[PDB]
RNA sequence: GAAGCUACCAUCUGUGGGAUUAUGACUGAACGCCUCUAAGUCAGAAUCCCGCCCAGGCGGAACGAUACGGCAGCGCCGAGGAGCCUCGGUUGGCCUCGGAUAGCCGGUCCCCCGCGGGGUCCGGUGCGGAGAGCCCUUCGUCCCGGGAAACGGGGCGCGGCCGGA
RNA sequence: AUAGCGACGUCGCUUUUUGAUCCUUCGAUGUCGGCUCUUCCUAUCAUUGUGAAGCAGAAUUCACCAAGCGUUGGAUUGUUC
RNA sequence: UAAGGCGCCCGAUGCCGACGCUCAUCAGACCCCAGAAAAGGUGUUGGUUGAUAUAGACAGCAGGAUGGUGGCCAUGGAAGUCGGAAUCCGCUAAGGAGUGUGUAACAACUCACCUGCCGAAUCAACUAGCCCUGAAAAUGGAUGGCGCUGGAGCGUCGGG
RNA sequence: GGGAAGGCCCGGCGGGGAAGGUGGCCCGGGGGGACGCCUCGCCGGCGGGCGCGACCCCUCC
């Protein structure tokens, strides 16, 4: 079954191309594999864009199929897409990936040191729990 | 013509040189879809030589300039009247496309002609390009996009960038 | 040209229930259960509407070549529903000129033996498909009845025992002998 | 350091080209479960192609002529050989770095097998097209070990299911322990979260 | 005329399956009906492939015995002892479900069958139970303190029990 | 008209007939037949499985998958024929 | 850089290349060049022209499908159905001196045409792309090979 | 083309138009939420049901 459709007013996340990594709102469907979109608030000038480079999110905001950027921005601000996107888990994973990429060598060493303890404690406690479960089974 | 890249629309006006017979020959204007102004002028001379008794040696390009799209943010339906050469005989046709720019629609027309009839740019003679209302559209491939509540999914997304993780332990997912 | 959407819906009666796991459908009713998968069609099946009222088939972005599969899926599902609620009864008759065709049923309707087909010393032995029951019709001189729930299985058995009796090296326009499907109805009528 | 590939779902030539390049580049490659490989085009077409290959033999002495290997592993091996300069020492040394197998042998069943998305059927073929199974093609061309390898694969699958269940149980213990000890491993977690290894 | 060779000039023996071609069909759309075809399915042969049969790979397997009694040569072990010559490449490991893709993955008692398999429900889903990942992480030693551990670490240090074709 | 044929036309295929040419060979590639022996082609005479007849049966036509297996013994002639 | 190329052989697309077309049980794949035509396809994709359809079509399922008259010349027999011209009228919602099957002739069936149910698009005739039929030779065999079908094929194109 | 669009002032404001018709209205159904018909749950209570007839009584999507 399909849950994410392409209609007027859906928010999609651009994966690659000029505006890579930005949200956008679908205004119209030009053709089978091209849509007229704009990110009035995410800094993306109104333009055409292929379907091959956007990934659909589960955010819908209402405006007519050819409304101008004024009304598109009005609907975007009214629905407050930015904070909800920042709060969703998708953006959290993206932001964490960006953090890991940005990490320099000193924080790499610090992360190694912290992970050593984290794994050691977890492994010891897991051994304790496994022994306890075995004793309970016996 | 070599339909290189995306075409551009040029307004080209030309006239015969003044002669003792007539001081001021009438100026003739034409719309040329071309990669650049040089080939635009060449096509203008070709068409005007077919139409009138005019040649480049006995004429002059009074003006030649690109005409920009009037509304490049409104998706429009374009009807194109076209004249092309097959392997046996020549035919007139009318085709509709859907795009934001007249030049983009004409480029789509050239690519579609090459794909469907193996006709080449030196065979296609473009005649008329008009904005056509959705009620006046008559090709179903364009008409099916005329509704307020358009809605369709992307069913089978094929994995691109197949080579960046050239060896990956997942079998990729095609349902998003 | 690829159509944006082609859909068709099927209404199911109250006495039968339908459960689908992806593209395989299971139909359960008074006469039993029928299962059929459709992983070779690649369209969308939805059991929309509480009270299991309807089953909808969707196809997005399909040319005319695969747009035909929607109605064939719906027809297959309707046939499964019909065979589950009512069942399928294929009645066939044996036509002969001189030699009577002696048909005897064994394995409680699973094997059919045919003898004396045009003075034949050879004995035809045809096995029914699983879930198809053969019988000799009462109140009729010579006629076979095939009972089943799967229309494909019943009709395949009928075709098997029809093609088992064909004249060889003779004018088939004159030697009109063999068992032929007289009619295709249901076990019980509406 | 050896690249272990799984054949199931991969296309013959598409996988063979990548394997040949990797082998030429010096890497040791072992491809496993070759009978799961599939080829585009319908089964009758592919069987006809293999029969046409079978028909090619030296007229005067077939014993010296082309050798038509029937096992799927050897079929894949030969089509890889077709993409290497096997007449030279470099090509032969490369070809010696490749190992093919039907099923999954004991040296490799207890290992993680890699996957090549650039040669996968689900990626390279639209669903409406027809494909053929190399295992079935080989079996009805004259491979004699389709059933034995099937039973052995069934045994391997039923053992791997037990191993995977044990892995699931052990990890679930791991997660329960993690949420149990979050109290005293919290100060070790915010650093990973700030550097984006745990969010 | 022995023996031996030897003759349709004597006598004996000569095989079974599978996918399918042509063709005939089932269900069934496209195209309200129809249709062997488009998706799916069936029967099908001196053909094809294999079996039976002949050979047996710079291809493997199991098993037996493995060099005196004056010398001796050998096999296994002593985490057995120093070395000498020669051939090189390498410069951290990942010890594993099956598989789908017009769908998947993980928990669950709230139920049903034989710990496993189903049902409901709850979570994730551009895969944070991720290979775009995980694990180990090495300058060394000496004092005192805090955090984790007291069940842990190390032992051809041990004797057994299972685990594998 | 089209079971089976097919006029007046017109489009092809083959190199098992003959031509046309003269590229190789004249410090030589032994130049007709028959005998013997193997393999290959299909444009299928028979046999296996089929479809169509102006196919009642018998016989016989036309067509399809198809070269697996067979295709003889003699008079006359150096003959191929 | 030219010409030519960039899946592997084999240097170069390991571009998140663009738009389409095409399934071949003989696919196709680059000047010279190394193999094919006339004629066809309800395979599929475009295009041209003309029709009829809420005064309710196209299917499909059902009812009618009449008198003069078995029209005239005819043949042994021709009632419509082998033959020669014409083809009228009243009844009609409609019926042709007849579209076909059938008998020696009838008979009978059936069609043109009109009605009932069903309720929105449906018919043709051409034309051009790819694919398919046409398409048969001898040692086993050659888009250079492997192989390729979200193309590594065909057409138009872009960066590198 | 002294850039073509575009952005911001509800820019104000002049009139006009249909449609890929927003509300509104009419018809139809998929519904539900008040759950108004049974069944359990604790004669009064709330929660359990993953309850069960509704029907223009509305009433929302
Ligand atoms: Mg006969
Ligand atoms: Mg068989
Ligand atoms: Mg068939
Ligand atoms: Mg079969
Ligand atoms: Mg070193
Ligand atoms: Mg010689
Ligand atoms: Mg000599
Ligand atoms: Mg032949
Ligand atoms: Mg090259």
């Amino acid at each position: 079954v399909f849950r994410r459709f392409v209609e007027v007013g859906r928010v999609a996340y651009v994966s690659f191309g000029p505006h890579a990594g930005k949200l956008v709102a679908i205004v119209d469907v030009i053709d089978q594999n091209r849509a007229l979109v704009d990110g009035p608030c995410t800094r993306v000038r109104r333009q055409a864009m292929p379907f091959k480079c956007m990934q659909l999110t589960d955010f819908i905001l209402k405006f007519p199929h050819s409304a101008r950027q004024k009304y598109v921005r009005k609907a975007w601000e009214k629905a407050d897409i930015n904070t909800k996107w920042a709060a969703t888990r998708w953006a959290k994973k993206i932001e964490a990936r960006e953090r890991k990429a940005k990490m320099t060598d000193f924080d790499r060493y610090k992360v190694m040191k912290a992970k050593k303890m984290r794994n050691r404690i977890i492994k010891n406690e897991v051994k304790k729990l496994q022994r306890a479960a075995l004793l309970k089974a016996s | 013509m070599k339909a290189s890249g995306t075409l551009r629309e040029y307004k080209v006006v030309g006239r015969c040189l003044p002669t003792p017979k007539c001081r001021t020959p009438p100026l003739y204007r034409m719309r040329i879809f071309a990669p650049n102004h040089v080939v635009a002028k060449s096509r203008f001379w070709y068409f005007v030589s077919q139409l009138k008794k005019m040649k480049k040696s006995s004429g002059e390009i009074v003006y030649c300039g690109q005409v920009f799209e009037k509304s490049p943010l409104r998706v429009k339906n374009f009807g194109i009247w076209l004249r092309y050469d097959s392997r046996s005989g020549t035919h007139n046709m009318y085709r509709e496309y859907r795009d934001l720019t007249t030049a983009g629609a004409v480029t789509q027309c050239y690519r579609d002609m090459g794909a469907r009839h193996r006709a080449r740019a030196h065979s296609i003679q473009i005649m008329k390009v008009e904005e056509i209302a959705a009620s006046k559209c008559r090709r179903p491939a364009v008409k099916q996009f005329h509704d307020s509540k358009i809605k369709f999914p992307l069913p089978h997304r094929v994995l691109r960038r197949q080579h960046k993780p050239r060896f990956t332990t997942k079998r990729p997912n095609t349902f998003f | 040209m690829k159509t944006i959407l082609s859909n068709q819906t099927v209404d199911i009666p109250e006495n039968v229930d339908i459960s689908l796991k992806g593209r395989t459908v299971i139909v359960k009713g008074p006469r039993g259960t029928l299962r059929r998968d459709f992983n070779h069609i690649n369209v969308e099946l939805s059991l929309l509407g509480k009270k299991k009222k309807r089953l909808r088939v969707d196809k997005w972005w399909g040319n005319r070549k695969e747009l035909a599969t929607v109605r064939t899926i719906c027809s297959h599902v309707q046939n499964m529903i019909k065979g589950v609620t009512l069942g399928f009864r294929y009645k066939m008759r044996s036509v002969y000129a001189h030699f009577p065709i002696n048909v005897v049923i064994q394995e409680n309707g699973s094997l059919v033996e045919i003898r004396n087909f045009l003075g034949e010393k050879y004995i035809r032995r045809v096995r029914m498909r699983p879930g198809v029951a053969c019988s000799v019709s009462q109140a009729q001189k010579d006629e076979l009845v095939l009972e089943g729930n799967d229309i494909e299985l019943v009709s395949n058995s009928a075709a098997l025992i029809q093609q088992a009796t064909t004249v060889k090296n003779k004018d088939i326009r004159k030697f009109l002998d063999g068992i032929y499907v007289s009619e295709k109805g249901t076990v019980q009528q509406a | 350091q050896v690249l272990v590939l799984d054949g199931r779902g991969h296309l013959l030539g598409r996988l063979a080209a990548i394997v040949a390049k990797q082998v030429l580049l010096g890497r040791k490659v072992v491809v496993v479960r070759c009978e799961g490989i599939n080829i585009s085009g319908n089964f009758y077409r592919n069987k006809l192609k293999y029969l046409a290959f079978l028909r090619k033999r030296m007229n005067t002495n077939p014993s010296r002529g082309p050798y038509h290997f029937r096992a799927p592993s050897r079929i894949f091996w030969r089509t890889v050989r077709g993409m290497l300069p096997h007449k030279t020492k470099r090509g032969q040394a490369a070809l010696d770095r490749l190992k093919v197998f039907d099923g999954i042998p004991p040296p490799y069943d207890k290992k993680k097998r890699m996957v090549v998305p650039a040669a996968l059927k689900v990626v390279r073929l639209k669903p409406t097209r027809k494909f053929a199974y190399l295992g079935r093609l080989a079996h009805e061309v004259g491979w004699k070990y389709q059933a034995v390898t099937a039973t052995l694969e069934e045994k391997r699958k039923e053992k791997a299911k037990i191993h995977y269940r044990k892995k699931k149980q052990l990890m679930r213990l791991r997660k329960q322990a993690e949420k149990n000890v979050e109290k005293k491993i919290s100060k070790f977690t915010d650093v990973l979260k700030t550097h984006g290894l745990l969010v």
